[PDB]
């Protein structure tokens, strides 16, 4: 009450959650970008300079 | 002789150690503005010489194929070593209930956090493939590949992340309340709700100190097995392995008291002028510089027993490889290392057995100075020269380091200093609420007479 | 001080029940005698080194737990010359009375003519190359003059302990006490460490391991420690203790038995994991021999017995706090304590579990019985917790 | 408070799974 | 409404006063001090902290979880032979330290994160701090109160309880 | 995942034709036997780093 | 109290799942 | 295998897996006999340089070969200073030729050309030896015998 808001109290617990989702949220981003079908080119239909259909 | 001497005031500690940090900026004193210069032209030459040695490799350094292990070895177990005293002042005697560690605690403890953070960066310097030092840690990857476990650079891993966090964790428990004495003296505004987070609205009070004791007392309780066990695994490293002069049974313990031993020359070198330029000569007094003298003084000896009883292991076993470990450390081509380790941590040590000496503030410098160099000295007798002369006699070379992990170590010094220039700027440099309880507490025992 | 007189009788009990079956099993076999002998002298040899060491270690960082059994580790080390005496029969046996007595072969390898000398039948370089170091004469040499080292350290503290009693307790017999103590630590570490050395590692002339010695000290600490907190047990009701004796001496050597159990197990560790993953063929056959018939499920029961169940158990605050349950704990160390020794000492001469006979168990047992009888009447010969004292006030 | 811990948590789960399709996309 | 304040002056006058009350039956009630004065924690705080059943709980899964990786990551998972080494329990050397370094990051996370959330202390707001001179508790001034919570819910009788100890100021602490 | 677990997707010598073919019901009866007949080495070979790796 | 003890408690089994689909059935 | 400069053999880091090595040995020292030994990896059942490598980058073949992985190495050089025999070569910088195509025409592609931070060692040749063992394997299941 000397220096901060009265939903401080609230913001303060919130804010150490909300960190924590995001921390894991960042690993979560970084182990799908490894294993996607862009980075590994999966499933992706490369185009062939004679257009070869199998 | 007495560790508090005159008539403080709870004010008058509270006062005295916060009008170091909260002074406005214009008006620093020039002597932290020419330390902090100086750190940080020793902080640009780190980035010069880790930017090199990423461009070019690892091949820069003066290692070969017989010592694959030079200097960023050895300035890696110096660091890491420097640490262990600070961990015992804030950690061990907090168990052993001495009253001299309420003043050094704070600024030991902020050693060992800034030496851990220099000594964390040559496992993933030396690598010769840094980038790839996650590869130690048990990740999830699209290959199913595990680290061994079996090795002691893994165990090494586990033992420096589990210092640090704990370390971290420790510093900052023990900073709360003096976050809370500075948000409550920070007059600015927005000084202030800075410390305030920091402290977490800390509010000084029962049902609160009671339960910061006793996770006080479980943290030093746990954190003392923890440094141990540390400096007993980067002996391990080296006593794992077969070379026959890293395969000592007793580096444990020995490394462990070297640690210890060049950690209290570190930080009497460093509190000495820090006691005599601030004015805290009330709170650091000279009953405190001569128990540590006498703590690294012990240290010192149990090193000189652990250089007495590699000697007898030479002399005792009849195999050919101990005694020529012997003869190429006392006559070989690097004896010179040997010879300094000798006159440093084992002849300069002896004049702390007298009083005289131990209450000399020139002498303890000087002492401090040559333990330390003495100390690097017995690193590098342990590791380059053992290592330069191995079983077969056609792999034998010398190892003759180069400029840029000379440069590398002027640049963790650097790093390392600056770090300290800005944790006596910022934070309170003694531990406040530990001051002034020790305060209370010889007021109780006059009392008590 | 009754308790202490029902305490020397037992004592007296056990050890002349010992030394009876003792010489029993040497006009069975008078080597085993010897054999035996050798392990009972290690092990009894504990609780007076660490009486002295521990002694000479409160006096430099003084406590309330030191001053609390300062007059007991006074009485404990002050057994030392004794001990010295006791020494004689091992220093006959390896000497030329050997060949009388009833030894066939001298009791240590490095003192056999036919191995030291070359050309001999036996020869062995590597025992040989340590004929002038390891010599019946250089050993009994080494021997009294660690004994002298010791005597006049205990008996010079004890002394100057006494005088405190008279006059001048603040300026003198407290300073002086704690340099002699200060210089007498390195002493005592050098001393132990090469006694450690000459008397047990020298079984094996082929294997040698520097943390030993060091092992040795934290063992002797240990079993000192909780003979300590045994005979506090026993004589917590002298009017001494009742009226200067809390809790807090009792829970701080408490918190001291279990740091010295986890340091010990913690230099057994470092020694096992050096020479198990350097797999060296010069450091190997000692883990070979203990971990071989039957030897291994003694190292097992060490492991959780001596470890694992101390280190849960006096983990709480209670069991430490309490005399009673710090006694019954300290009996299980004790015992335990028996058992690693063993360990060390006896697969050298059994070889076997099964071929451990009864003078394994009577030797320990018939010396320390008198070493409990000479520390009961040293602790009644003088009044305990010195009253003129600067550090009494740590009691209050 | 449980609800805005909980609606937090909703809003991560929903995140997540949009970050899980676009993976595999 | 959430209390009244004494602002003590001197340390052994808070002990003093809160033996004063407890004997009068106020309950509920807290003292602020800048160190942990060690008698009047005894005096309303006597029992188990809750600290330490965290630590042995965590500390001991953290030993078993770093046995357990190791154990199924080199002896079960991809069972290299290495050097020679066992790949059964005979593995036990060499699996200590990895143990031992999991089990005291976890117990000790444990002891810092706990005694924060126990005491509830990530509040940076309280209704304590609106007393004007509370900012100076850091800085000697002691102070002790007596929350509404108190069953007695005296009001005015409290400040009067308050007023008959020796304050040098009393004060309504609100929210 | 094929080296340690050959049983699961062997097939009898239909490779190179039958793109229509596709794993029997009884798909673990008859991949033992195919690898007891065929002679395919355990896992504690396959799993090794020159297999692939020089 | 209880309910936000229940909230922290949902939110890491949401984690876990969320982590252990990542690394395991995947791909 | 790289060639180095003479710089770089200078400060002791010539990279071959296997060297000769003359030991001029007996009386007089100035009319001595020479004694040639070759020396690669011995191969050594319970290799040291496989207990200390953290990545687990050197470990055991099944048919008892040491398997040095260079794309796992992180290039701790750990695995040499446990080498007793020191047979064991890093590549402290880049050595391997990367710009002149005709020594990329020479280079056998059987086996991976190293890059700078990783380790190399005598493999046993484990090109032929893979090739060996899976032309036995494909002779042994087109005749039916799983031999
Ligand atoms: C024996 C224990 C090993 C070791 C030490 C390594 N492998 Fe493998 N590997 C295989 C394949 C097809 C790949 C490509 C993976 C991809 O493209 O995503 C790999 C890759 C690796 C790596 C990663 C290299 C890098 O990221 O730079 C590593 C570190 C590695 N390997 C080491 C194939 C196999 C295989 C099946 C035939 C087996 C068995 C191994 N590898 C074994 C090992
Ligand atoms: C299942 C469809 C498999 C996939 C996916 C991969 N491999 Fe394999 N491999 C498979 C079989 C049935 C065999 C025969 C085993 C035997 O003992 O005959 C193999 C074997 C190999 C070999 C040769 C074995 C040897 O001893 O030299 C190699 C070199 C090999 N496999 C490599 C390999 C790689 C690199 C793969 C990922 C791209 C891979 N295989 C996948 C079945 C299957
Ligand atoms: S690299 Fe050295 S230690 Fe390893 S197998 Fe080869 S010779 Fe043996
Ligand atoms: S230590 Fe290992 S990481 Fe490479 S350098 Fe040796 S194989």
């Amino acid at each position: 009450a000397q220096i901060f808001p009265r939903n401080a109290n609230l913001l303060s617990r919130l804010s150490i959650f909300a960190l924590v989702l995001l921390v894991v949220e960042g690993i979560l981003i970084l182990g799908v970008y490894f294993r996607s079908n862009y980075f590994r080119q999966v499933n992706v239909a490369i185009e062939q300079p004679v257009a070869f259909s199998h | 002789e007495a560790y508090l001497l005159p008539g403080e005031t709870y004010t008058s500690i509270s006062a005295k150690i916060g009008d170091v940090p909260l002074t406005p900026p214009l008006k620093t004193p020039k002597g932290w503005l020419a330390g902090f210069s100086v750190a940080f032209f020793m902080l640009m030459i780190f980035f010069v010489s880790v930017t090199w040695l990423f461009i070019r490799g690892v091949g820069i350094w003066g290692i070969n194929i017989p010592v694959g292990w030079g200097m960023d070895i050895i300035n890696f177990v110096w660091w890491i070593g420097i640490g262990h005293a600070g961990t015992l002042i804030s950690a061990i005697l907090l168990l052993l209930n001495q009253g001299w560690r309420n003043s050094i605690n704070r600024f030991a403890e902020a050693m060992t956090l800034f030496a851990v953070a220099c000594a964390g960066l040559y496992p993933i310097l030396h690598l010769g493939r840094p980038w790839l030092f996650y590869w130690l840690i048990p990740y999830p990857n699209t290959h199913g590949m595990w680290p061994q476990f079996r090795s002691a650079l893994a165990w090494d891993v586990f033992a420096i992340s589990t210092y640090a966090t704990v370390s971290l964790v420790f510093w900052l428990v023990g900073l709360i309340p003096d976050f809370a004495t500075l948000r409550d003296r920070a007059k600015n505004i927005w000084v202030k709700r800075l410390y305030g987070i920091a402290a977490l609205g800390w509010r000084g009070s029962a049902r609160h100190w009671h339960r910061y004791e006793m996770a006080s007392i479980l943290l030093a309780g746990l954190s003392t097995p923890l440094v141990v066990s540390v400096h007993s695994i980067i002996s391990l490293d080296f006593a794992i392995s077969q070379v026959p002069g890293w395969q000592v049974t007793v580096f444990p313990p020995y490394f462990v008291a070297g640690a210890v031993f060049a950690g209290f020359a570190m930080v009497l070198l460093l509190m000495i002028p820090v006691r005599t330029f601030y004015g805290f000569e009330n709170y650091i007094t000279l009953h405190h510089l001569d128990v540590m003298a006498k703590v690294m003084l012990t240290t010192g000896m149990i090193v000189v027993y652990g250089y007495f009883m590699e000697v007898f292991a030479s002399l005792y076993s009849g195999n050919e490889f101990e005694e020529y470990l012997l003869y190429n450390r006392l006559f070989g081509p690097s004896s010179w290392a040997y010879w300094g380790l000798l006159f440093c941590n084992a002849v300069a040590i002896q004049p702390l057995w007298f009083k005289k000496v131990r209450q000399n503030i020139p002498a303890l410098l000087i002492i401090s100075l040559i333990v330390s160099v003495g100390m690097w000295l017995e690193r590098y007798v342990i590791i380059v020269i053992s290592l330069e002369r191995d079983f077969l006699p056609s792999s034998w070379d010398i190892y003759i380091p180069t400029i840029w992990d000379w440069s590398l170590y002027i640049g963790t010094f650097g790093l390392f200093f600056t770090l300290l220039f800005l944790f006596i700027r910022v934070l309170p440099m003694i531990n406040i609420f530990e001051m002034r309880l020790f305060l209370y507490q010889e007021t109780e025992k006059a009392k008590q007479r | 001080i009754p308790q202490l007189g029902q305490v020397q009788m037992l004592g007296l009990a056990a050890a002349v029940i010992g030394i009876g079956v003792l010489a029993a099993g040497y006009f069975l076999s008078p080597t085993s005698f010897f054999e035996s002998y050798i392990y009972g002298y290690y092990v009894a040899m504990t609780i007076p080194l660490g009486c002295l060491g521990f002694l000479m270690v409160q006096h430099l960082t003084g406590g309330a737990w030191g001053v609390t059994v300062r007059r007991m580790l006074e009485a404990g080390a002050a057994t030392l010359p004794i001990m010295g005496l006791l020494f004689i029969p091992i220093a006959l046996g390896y000497f030329d009375t050997y060949k009388a007595l009833g030894l066939e072969h001298p009791l240590y390898e490095w003192a056999n003519p036919e191995v030291v000398t070359p050309g001999g039948a036996e020869f062995d370089p590597i025992i040989a190359h340590k004929v002038p170091w390891l010599s019946p004469l250089w050993v009994t040499a080494r021997i009294a003059i660690f004994f002298i080292i010791w005597s006049a350290l205990a008996l010079t503290l004890r002394a100057w302990s006494r005088q405190q009693d008279a006059g001048g307790d603040a300026k003198k017999l407290a300073t002086r006490m704690r340099r002699l103590s200060g210089i007498g630590v390195a002493l005592f570490v050098i001393t132990v460490t090469f006694f450690s050395f000459d008397v047990a590692m020298s079984l094996d002339p082929h294997w040698f391991s520097t943390i030993y010695g060091a092992h040795y000290m934290a063992n002797a600490g240990l079993m000192t420690l909780a003979f300590l907190a045994l005979m506090m047990s026993r004589v917590r009701d002298a009017a001494l203790f009742r009226e200067y004796v809390s809790v807090k001496p009792i829970h701080d050597i408490g918190k001291l038995i279990f740091a010295f159990t986890v340091l010990w197990t913690y230099m057994s560790y470092g020694q096992l994991v050096i020479i198990w993953s350097g797999d060296v063929a010069e450091f190997t056959p000692w883990y070979v021999h203990r971990t071989q018939h039957g030897w291994v499920f003694v190292a097992l029961a060490l492991m959780l017995f001596a470890f694992a169940l101390p280190f849960f158990v006096l983990l709480f605050r209670g069991t430490k706090r309490n005399l009673n349950t710090l006694a019954t704990i300290a009996g299980w160390i004790v015992v335990m304590r028996f058992v690693d020794m063993a360990w060390i000492i006896l697969p050298e001469f059994r070889e076997h579990l099964w071929d451990i006979a009864i003078t394994d168990v009577a030797a320990p047992i018939g010396l320390i019985g008198l070493v409990i009888a000479l520390f009961a009447a040293n602790v009644q010969q003088a009044p305990l917790l010195p009253l003129r004292d600067p550090n009494m006030e740590q009691l209050q | 408070l449980s609800r805005l811990m909980i609606a937090g948590l909703m809003v991560f789960l929903v995140l997540s799974l949009v970050v899980l399709l676009a993976g595999r996309l | 409404v959430y209390g009244v304040m004494a602002e003590f002056p001197t340390p052994e006058a808070l002990i003093e006063a809160t033996r004063k009350a407890k004997a009068a039956g106020y309950t509920k009630m807290d003292a602020f001090s800048p160190f942990p004065i060690e008698e009047v924690i005894e005096e309303i705080a006597h029992g188990d902290t809750g600290v330490p059943r965290l630590v042995l709980l965590f500390g001991l899964i953290g030993a078993a979880s770093g046995f357990i990786l190791q154990y199924i990551g080199n002896l079960v998972d991809y069972p290299l032979n290495v050097g020679g080494r066992p790949l059964d329990i005979t593995n036990w050397p060499a699996m200590i330290p990895i143990t031992f370094e999991s089990g005291i990051l976890l117990a000790s996370f444990a002891a810092a994160i706990g005694m924060i959330v126990l005491n509830g202390l990530p509040s940076p707001y309280h209704p304590v701090f609106n007393v004007p001179r509370f900012q100076y508790a850091s800085q000697d001034a002691f102070f002790l109160c007596i929350e509404a919570t108190d069953p007695l819910f005296d009001r005015s009788r409290t400040s009067q309880f308050l007023r008959s100890l020796n304050p040098m100021q009393v004060s309504e602490v609100a929210y | 995942n094929c080296h340690r677990n050959p049983e699961l997707y062997v097939r009898p010598r239909e490779e190179v034709y039958n793109m229509d073919y596709v794993p029997p019901s009884n798909q673990l009866e008859i991949g033992r036997q195919l690898v007891a007949e065929y002679g395919i080495m355990p896992p504690d070979q396959l799993t090794n780093c020159y297999v692939c790796h020089r | 109290v209880k309910p936000v003890f229940l909230a922290v408690t949902l939110t890491g089994m949401v984690a876990f799942l969320l982590m252990v689909w990542l690394f395991a059935f995947y791909w | 295998i790289a060639v180095v400069g003479k710089d770089q053999v200078s400060r002791g880091r010539e990279m071959h897996w296997i060297r000769i090595d003359r030991y001029f040995a007996g009386e007089d020292l100035d009319n001595p006999s020479i004694y040639m030994m070759p020396v690669n990896c011995m191969q050594c059942e319970k290799a040291p340089c496989e207990v200390v490598c953290p990545v687990a980058a050197t470990v055991h073949d099944y048919e008892g070969l040491n398997n040095m992985v260079y794309n796992r190495c992180v290039g701790t050089k750990y695995c040499s200073n446990n080498c007793p025999y020191k047979v064991r070569r890093f590549n402290f910088l880049q050595y391997s030729d990367t710009t002149t195509e005709t020594f990329k025409l020479a280079f056998n592609p059987d086996v991976t050309v190293r890059i700078r931070g990783v380790m190399e060692k005598c493999t046993y040749c484990v090109q032929r030896i893979s090739g060996a063992r899976i032309a036995a394997k494909r002779a042994a299941v087109q005749a039916g015998q799983s031999s």
